[PDB]
This record gives C-alpha cells, sequence and structure tokens, in this order.
C-alpha cells in the first residue's frame, strides 16, 4: 500500500477578541502525529503519537519555528485578504491550508500538494505539475502574480519532492509498527424491527484501519443503493474507525439481503447474510 | 517535517 | 457559506453493561470552526471531556471528536448537545448501544 503525509493549519480571526488563533495539525496517513496551538501556553510543537516523541530537542525547537513563522504569515494573509477582497474588520473570517506529499509501495514521490482556502471556498492551489498556480478569484490572481514572480513553487516542489518524502519515509520506520499495520474490520449484523412490515437490518464493520472502507448491500444479487443509509466513517479513538451501512426491508424477507465489505487488511471482501 | 520558505512571503 | 455539522454518538467498543468504555461524540462537515459540544448524562454536562485537535477533510470542512470513559448502565441514558451558527437551536442526539 501506498502512504501519505498532510499538515492542515486553520486560521480564524476573531475581531474585538484579539489576534487570529492558529490550530495545526499533522498526519501520516489517518494518524495525527503533531500539533500546534497558538492559544497555548505551551507554543511548542507537540507529540500526538507515542512514535515521535523518540525524537530529539534538535527536531521539536526546528519544527517548532517554521509553524510559527507559518501562523504568523497565515496571520497576516488575513489582512491582506481582507483588504483585498474590501471585507469588514468586524465579520470572522478563516484561512485554511493544506501541504503534504504521497509516497508508493516503493517509497519514492508520487503527488504533493500545497494550498490555501478561504472561508471554506478555495483561493489558490499548486496543480499536480506543481510548475504551476490554480486561482480560484480576481485576488487570488494578484497573489499568483506576485508567487510566479517570486518563485515560491519552484521551492515548494524542491521540499514537497526532497523534504517531505525523506520525513515521510522516515516516520513510516520510527513508527513501523503502528503506522503500517492494517487491522481488518470486525463486521456483524444487527436486527431492528419497526412494524410487523418492515425492519431495519444494519451491517458494522469496526476496529479497522486505515479508514478506506467500501460497505454495499446487495437484494439477490441485484445491488440495492436505494433506501440504504450509510454513515460517514466515525473514529473510534483508539486509533481505529468505524462504520454502518443499513437498509428498511420488509419482513419476512431479510434473507434475500447480503452486507458486502472490502478493506486493505480483508485478503477477499466479506459477505453478510442475516 | 515542516514547511519552509528560506523568506517566507505573503498574499 | 456556512454548513451544518453531522452528529454522530457512539461508543469506542460495543456496549456490555459494568465494562468501561469511552463516549464519542463525532461532529463533522460543518463550517465555520467555532462549535459547542456537550455530552450529556440524563440531561446533565459531563465535565472531564476531551476534544481531537480541530483538522478538516478535502473539502475544508471541519471534524472533531468529542469523547470521555463512561460505564454503561442499563438505567444510564446518554445524549450529545451540539450548537453552532447553522442551528437556529442548540442539537441534542441521543445516545443508542444499536447506532
Amino acid at each position: 500500500g501506498s502512504h501519505s503525509m498532510r499538515y492542515f493549519s486553520t486560521s480564524v480571526s476573531r475581531p474585538g477578541r484579539g489576534e487570529p488563533r492558529f490550530i495545526a495539525v499533522g498526519y501520516v496517513d489517518d494518524t495525527q502525529f503533531v500539533r500546534f496551538d497558538s492559544d497555548a501556553a505551551s507554543q511548542r510543537m507537540e507529540p500526538r503519537a507515542p512514535w515521535i516523541e523518540q525524537e530529539g530537542p534538535e527536531y521539536w525547537d526546528e519544527e517548532t519555528g517554521k509553524v510559527k513563522a507559518h501562523s504568523q504569515t497565515d496571520r497576516e494573509n488575513l489582512r491582506i485578504a481582507l483588504r483585498y477582497y474590501n471585507q469588514s474588520e468586524a465579520g470572522s473570517h478563516t484561512l485554511q491550508m493544506m501541504f503534504g506529499c504521497d509516497v508508493g509501495s516503493d517509497g519514492r514521490f508520487l503527488r504533493g500538494y500545497h494550498q490555501y482556502a478561504y472561508d471554506g471556498k478555495d483561493y489558490i492551489a499548486l496543480k499536480e505539475d506543481l510548475r504551476s498556480w490554480t486561482a480560484a478569484d480576481m485576488a487570488a490572481q494578484i497573489t499568483k502574480r506576485k508567487w510566479e514572480a517570486a518563485h515560491v513553487a519552484e521551492q515548494q516542489r524542491a521540499y514537497l519532492e526532497g523534504t517531505c518524502v525523506d520525513g515521510l519515509r522516515r516516520y513510516l520506520e520510527n513508527g513501523k509498527e503502528t503506522l503500517q499495520r492494517t487491522d481488518p474490520p470486525k463486521t456483524h449484523m444487527t436486527h431492528h424491527p419497526i412494524s410487523d412490515h418492515e425492519a431495519t437490518l444494519r451491517c458494522w464493520a469496526l476496529g479497522f484501519y486505515p479508514a478506506e472502507i467500501t460497505l454495499t448491500w446487495q437484494r439477490d444479487g441485484e445491488d440495492q443503493t436505494q433506501d440504504t443509509e450509510l454513515v460517514e466513517t466515525r473514529p473510534a479513538g483508539d486509533g481505529t474507525f468505524q462504520k454502518w451501512a443499513a437498509v428498511v426491508v420488509p419482513s419476512g424477507e431479510e434473507q434475500r439481503y447480503t452486507c458486502h465489505v472490502q478493506h486493505e487488511g480483508l485478503p477477499k471482501p466479506l459477505t453478510l447474510r442475516w | 517535517l515542516y514547511k519552509k520558505l528560506k523568506r517566507e512571503i505573503t498574499f | 457559506i456556512q454548513r451544518t455539522p453531522k452528529i454522530q454518538v457512539y461508543s469506542r467498543h460495543p456496549a456490555e453493561n459494568g465494562k468501561s468504555n469511552f463516549l464519542n461524540c463525532y461532529v463533522s462537515g460543518f463550517h465555520p470552526s467555532d462549535i459547542e459540544v456537550d455530552l450529556l448524562k440524563n440531561g446533565e454536562r459531563i465535565e472531564k471531556v476531551e476534544h481531537s485537535d480541530l483538522s478538516f477533510s478535502k473539502d475544508w470542512s471541519f471534524y472533531l471528536l468529542y469523547y470521555t470513559e463512561f460505564t454503561p448502565t442499563e438505567k444510564d441514558e446518554y445524549a450529545c448537545r451540539v450548537n453552532h451558527v447553522t442551528l437556529s437551536q442548540p442539537k441534542i442526539v441521543k445516545w443508542d448501544r444499536d447506532m
């Protein structure tokens, strides 16, 4: 299986209550290893996972320096955008940013990301060729012209391919016990009656990592995607993930339905009959 | 490993 | 443009009376990030409750996990109360061993 590393940063202005709050986190695949909160008294990058605190003070002081430089950059970006768009200073505004790289079962580069959003909408993003920028609006293309002239796309590509990947390959090593495990789901089925004329069949998947999974329902092999409720994939809190799918079926016909589960950790897809 | 630009650059 | 949270309350492990567990409330798909979440015991707030660090998905929507340790009882009821800019009143979602 391939792998990914991401850092997600959020900056929320709070007018009248002081300077914007900046939160940044980071992930290897679906596991978060770090945190920075601009309101925390620590003012340091912090370990969120048992395999990253084996790093030495050379790591944490250097990480801390870069994320706080990012923090003041995004804090100033909020005012530039506020002026770009002529928006009121009484409104709260949000700047989101994410970057990172993907690597394969080999360990070498696949793709990388450098991108920003403003009030939940795309602003400027590095194209997947990593040589050019997509820009949503007119204001973002000012930033595009400023960024193309200053050659930042060339420096970020150097980071994404060079530094991001080697740190990724290192974390996958420091933590290979937890990170490269794939736990298959524990799948079962529960039966909830409603009326005499109808009842609900629910198909569960529990304790699986990574989060990518597919649950589907079939009627006699006809794949019934109508009247099937399927919830978003929720974390269990111990590092694993959960999910379930359900169908309302007329009793007594529950025998004709089959749940279908596919996950990286399964040798072959599971099918379940009530 | 977090990103670092030699000179930080804004919007 | 805003978005309403999608709320899920549930237990870390399947529920058995008397064994300790964790009680989760997962909110997702909302925007902006300001949100209030309480876990309720028979209508009253549980006051040692921890939340995951703020992150977001590919569509920029935010997700958070509020969780705490509890030991369930047949008589005890638990619920999750959430408030957001998109909700004209707070939203209470009851816990169910089967959902």
